[PDB]
């Protein structure tokens, strides 16, 4: 679902569209970003959320690496991309790239 | 006796360019700025396979599109910050809406030469309907990223005055491949408007 | 030993031109403006058949007049609005007052190439005493219109300074052929005074 | 008849010079125009007359695709061309082209 | 061992010119004005026959003087009103005072070509001691006039600076030939001072 | 006789120097002119004299195509040329050109 | 199939330079100032031996590095006070950290020529892990000093604009050799900043 | 083993000129003024015979000095009034004081050519110790006068800047020959200072 | 020891790091210098100390050709180099070069 | 005798130095001149003397074609040349050239 | 295996010149002033004999130093008053301090040529340890003077900018030879500072 | 002796260094000169001394062609060169050249 539009103040569920088994998360790096601005990182099980999203961003690993944003704000409109890297022998290989756009009605 | 579209015959000069793909390569040795006449190019459409060989900035790039109705017509190169090389590739018009397998071989020619250091197959991230056979000879490449049929990228930049340019407008035909050899994230991105490009010379 | 007029011998340069025909071709790919040196031509008067082959703007045109005392001497090309190509053809003088059969083959060379897409015979609309064997190779031509011995058209435009131009002034010698491959009307017309013509280079 | 001259206010009968069977009119397109300005169209049995000629233009199909203009006016002087197109397989081919000139004495 | 005069040896360039004849030809196609470099000449003195072949302005003129001690050294061409071509011929000096028979062949090459349209013998009007064999190949010539050893005509016009010019002064050496193919009088005359001449180029 | 000088007011006889039989005059054209100005024409038996010489010019055909001018005038001084053309098949061919000069003493 | 670094392929022009050594030679005949185009160089990488032959200022210098992964790419020459010739040598990058044995042959060609005057082996003063085989042919050399992997020396001077320069920064890779044939101390030193250098020409 | 003076070897350029003779020829056809590059010359010293062949102004002059130790080195030509051609001849230095026999052949090449019109032997007027074999082919020459070892004549005129000039100063070495073919006196004289000379070109 | 730091007024022992037998000192030359400024020479047994160091420089030959400087001064900071030359037949050949740096705390 | 000097008013005898038999004088032309100015001519027996010398010049043919000038004048100083031309078949050939200089003492 | 000095190898350009000798020749024909490009030279070092051949100003000079370690490198020529020609000779350096034998042959080539007029041996005036074999072919030389290893003469004059000049400073190496063929004293001297010298062109 | 220094007013004996027998003096020429200025000549037995040295110059032929100068003067300092020439067949050949310098102490 490339395009998702939610009314203000509601819960925005942005889906990465890919599922990574909990066993393999040791060799996987997951990044959610918004127009070259980092939103969330999950480097080898070490999670990291930037200040602008630290309070209102729940990362659901099991539900297709989705992100739940509570209290959607008019400044959250934009394009989000989810990138997953699998640690092949000696290298990091991108195994999935997704793009989801969020629109705000106000 | 039923009409079918066919690839165009070869020409000395091509005026109609289709933005086939964008290739980004990061190196661990210094490249400062774009140089006129630095990049040289060779092209070959044999069988249904299209091959482009680029030499410049201490690298050789050998890219092959397998079983396609496209022919390479031009290439351009530019240097960005952090020793990043951006390569734009232009072919003839796209006839069919099918993803083609790619083969990319990067070889170091001026710094940090060596035997085959990497050889693998990269899935097509967005759709997973093709793959890229990647081979790196040397210890110079830190990241590689290839975008086939880019939509977001704007290939007009300093669009050549005597040519016509066309680009893809569909998300379904986009393709992305990439590998990073450094512990940090890929960070092989470089804005097109912040780079200065020069056309490679056919020889 | 009874005097009869004969065709003139070949020459490197022709100073006496007769406006033989006007060929208009509309295409579905972008052509912007007239370019000096874009059109090249070749001519051959074999048997009593006069043949002209023009290459330019991604099109090849092979026109042949059968069993004629005329010989092609020059050609000019211009680009009008809506991607219309106008071709002016100049032969030697017209000895006999007889309609000749025409054979025109249009082939795409730069965009939308393909095998034979159309092949038919076009009656002469005005009088119905000759015909034009038309063959289109590709999917790039939308309309084609041919006017042989045009009276209304003024072939002086930027008439070359060193040449002499002659044109037909009889309605009975006019000939019109045309095919449109689009649901809309022919609309292959383009005013001569709104085009910029350049002479093709013999090679 | 290239040239036809009729006294003002009379009936101007401009003939196309071509006869098309009613059966074949399904595959035929007929246009009457006057110096690059359309006058009448008969596209596949759908007739259309422009405003400047809508009131005073009767199209006689049987009588050689002729046009009858009632109340001839001094502004009607000009050259008229009739064109007939037959729908060959996949293409429209011009099978006739006639030119008739109308003169007004006033 | 008794002295006798002889013709001069061939030279690359001649300085001493004798005004041998003036040939005027009228055509039925358009010639506008003199063009520098439009005329070319070839000369051959074989046996005692002197031959000059001139190509220019759509005409070829093959002129021969029989059993003569002269040799063509130069020629000039100019265009007058009513589509008249004037040709001035300069030979070596006149050794003997005898009228020589002439042979003129005019052939069309650019307009109204054909097979032999005229072939006859023209008397010498003034004295009747020689003749001119005239042959016209085409349908372009309307009148022809030849003046051998012209007295009245002034061959200095724009006389070349590096040369010396000589002309006849005896009415007894004058010769005149002429044929008109049009019902009106000959009227092939054109004032020399109203014409602009250019020298023909040996090749 | 190239040069002929007669006292003013007398009769001047200018000879063409050529004799043409009356039988052949059908296929012959005779012109007398004076320095590119026509004086007399005898086209196929149709005679013509220009206004300046119409009154005082008698054309004797039998006497070597001679012209007799009565009341010679000082303005008549000049060179006269007589040209004779025979109508060969399809063309007119000059068969005699003569030049006679007239001088006036006054 | 285990990856290993390798020397780079030969090129016509090199852009990346490593400051390999600094050879200083003192002569007993007069050299006044640096002359553009006075030095010529030849290079050869045969086996794992890298050889540079320099001709200029009346001297020939044949230098060889044994069993190395380097390749000479450039050389420059300058004249200092007291008739001192300074030579800067630029190779490819240093793949391995091991001291190589050197062979230097200095031959006179314009003043004080002769047969072999000196032939010996010089220890590596700082570390004593290699040697330099020195041969002097003539009676012109007074002192010789060689500095391999110099740290203090600054090879930028008038650094060529189109190149990249690299230099060693470790005291453990420094090497020093020297011989003086005059009773006074070696005093073959000459400040680099007080010399004017010109690049030798490959041929 | 007794020293004897000998003639000098041939050279491309001669700097030391001796004023050997002055030849004056009058023609019956117009020569107007001196022309640069008009005269060409050839020289041959075979046996003890010195031969000079000059071509210019419609004449060929073949002069030969028999049994001499001199070689022709230069010639100059100029045009005076009344169609007079003056030729100055310069040889090497004079070794012996003996009069030499001369042979002069004049041939017309542009006007009034013919077979041998004159052939005789002219005594040396002053001393009668030699002779000049004179031949004239044509009907163009009116008078001929030759002065050998001229004293009165001044050969400096516009003396060439890069040369040295020497002339005879003795009356006993003078020699004069002449013949006039016109009833009037010889009058072949033309003052040297009233003529403009140009040097003939060796070829 | 490349780097040696001694408190002011103390004794600075700079070691050349090379031992030359007393027997071979006849055929040896030893120089201690400081940034192209000579400090000490021992040419063939003839010693020489420059004025700036003449009073306060003891040359210990046996102890690795060392130099002992008494009353260290803040102006003595710099880099010292010791060079030894052996008199090969007809030439002086450098057999050891050392570099030692002295730092002063004040 | 190239040089001859006579005191003024005396008789000046300038000798040609050549002897021509009276029999051959028919075919001989003898000229005496003084610096491109004619003095005496004897063309084929027809004698001629210019005005400046007509009164005081005697031409002795027998005595070596000599000229006797009576009443020598200071303006007579100059160089005299005598030339004899023999009429070879169709041409005139110079068979002798002599030069004699006269000086005047005053 | 004992070192010995050897002559330097050949070169296209010699930058180090030694003032070997000064040759002064007086002639009886006119030489006015120095001319650039007038003198040409050839050199040959065969066996231990060094030979120089100079051509200029109507003279050929052939000088040979026998059994020497020197090679001629340059020569200059100048003209002084009274028709004196001065020749400066420059060799390589002087390895041995021994007087060598000289052989000089002067030949006249432009004035007063002849067979061998003089042939003798000239002692060395100062020390009498060598000799000069002199041969004059012609009758044009009046005096000859040769100064080998000239001390007083200053060879810098207009010393060429790109060369180094060396000269002898010892009286013991001086050598003087001379012969005068005229009753007056030798008077072959001409001050060096009063002459204008130009360098001979090797060919 | 290249250099000879004599106190003023004394006798300066400059030697040529060459001995010529009186028998051969017939074929010998001897010149003494001083920096391109002639001093003495002995041409074929005829002696000649220039004015500046005529009174105070004696030529000793037997004593090595020496010159004795009485009353040496401070203006006599310079370089004196002696040259001897032997008249070989057809030429004069320089058989000796000596240089002697005279210095004056004052
Ligand atoms: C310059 C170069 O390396 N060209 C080769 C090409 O010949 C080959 O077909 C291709 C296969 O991957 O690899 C690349
Ligand atoms: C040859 C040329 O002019 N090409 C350009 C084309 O690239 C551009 O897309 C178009 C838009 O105006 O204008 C035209
Ligand atoms: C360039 C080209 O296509 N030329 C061909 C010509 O060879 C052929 O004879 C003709 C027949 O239609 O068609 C066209
Ligand atoms: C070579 C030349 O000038 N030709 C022109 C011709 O084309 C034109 O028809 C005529 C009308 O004035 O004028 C002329
Ligand atoms: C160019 C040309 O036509 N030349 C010929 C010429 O060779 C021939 O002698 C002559 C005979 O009439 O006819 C013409
Ligand atoms: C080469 C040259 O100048 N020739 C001319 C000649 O044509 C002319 O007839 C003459 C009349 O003065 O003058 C001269
Ligand atoms: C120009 C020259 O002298 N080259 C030689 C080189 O071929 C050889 O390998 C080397 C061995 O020391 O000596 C040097
Ligand atoms: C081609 C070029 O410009 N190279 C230079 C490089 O030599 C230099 O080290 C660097 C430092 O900024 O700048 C860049
Ligand atoms: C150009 C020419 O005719 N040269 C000849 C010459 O070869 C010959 O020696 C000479 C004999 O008189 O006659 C002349
Ligand atoms: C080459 C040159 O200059 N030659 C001249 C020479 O002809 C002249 O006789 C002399 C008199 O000053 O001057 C010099
Ligand atoms: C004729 C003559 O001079 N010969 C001598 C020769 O005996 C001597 O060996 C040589 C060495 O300089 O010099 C020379
Ligand atoms: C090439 C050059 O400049 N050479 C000169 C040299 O001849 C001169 O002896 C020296 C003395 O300063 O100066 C330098």
């Amino acid at each position: 679902v490339i395009h998702v539009t939610k009314e203000v103040k509601e819960v925005a569920t942005l889906s990465c569209g890919h599922n990574v088994s909990v066993e393999e998360l040791a060799q996987t790096r997951i990044y959610w970003q918004k127009e070259k601005k980092m939103v969330l990182t999950m480097m080898s099980g070490d999670m990291n959320i930037w200040p602008e999203y630290k309070n209102r961003t729940i990362f659901d690993i099991t539900n297709n690496l989705s992100i739940v944003i509570l209290a959607l704000r008019p400044s959250d409109e934009g394009t989000y991309e989810c990138v997953v890297l699998k640690y092949e022998k000696d290298a990091f290989k991108r195994e999935h790239l997704a793009e989801v756009t969020l629109s705000v009605k106000a | 006796a039923e009409y079918k579209n066919t690839i165009c015959p070869p020409r000395q000069d091509y005026r109609y360019w289709y933005f086939a793909a964008e290739l980004t390569i990061g190196v661990n040795y210094d490249i400062n700025s774009t140089i006129m006449g630095e990049c040289h190019m060779s092209e070959s459409y044999i069988d249904r396979n299209a091959n482009i060989v680029l030499t410049g900035y201490g690298l050789e790039i050998n890219m092959t599109i397998m079983d396609t109705d496209q022919r390479f017509v031009a290439a351009a190169e530019g240097v960005g910050k952090d020793n990043k090389l951006s390569v734009l590739l232009f072919t003839t018009q796209r006839l069919d809406k099918v993803h083609h397998n790619i083969s990319v071989t990067i070889t170091c020619m001026e710094m940090n030469c060596g035997t085959t250091k990497y050889d693998s197959d990269l899935p097509e991230s967005i759709h997973h309907k093709s793959s890229c056979d990647i081979t790196i000879n040397g210890s110079c490449v830190t990241c590689v990223n290839l975008e086939t049929d880019p939509t977001k990228i704007n290939p007009h930049y300093l669009h050549p005055k005597d040519k016509y340019l066309y680009r893809n407008s569909e998300y379904g035909m986009r393709g992305s491949y990439g590998v990073t050899f450094m512990d940090e994230l890929n960070q092989c991105f470089l804005d097109i408007k912040e780079v200065s490009y020069d056309i490679c010379y056919r020889e």
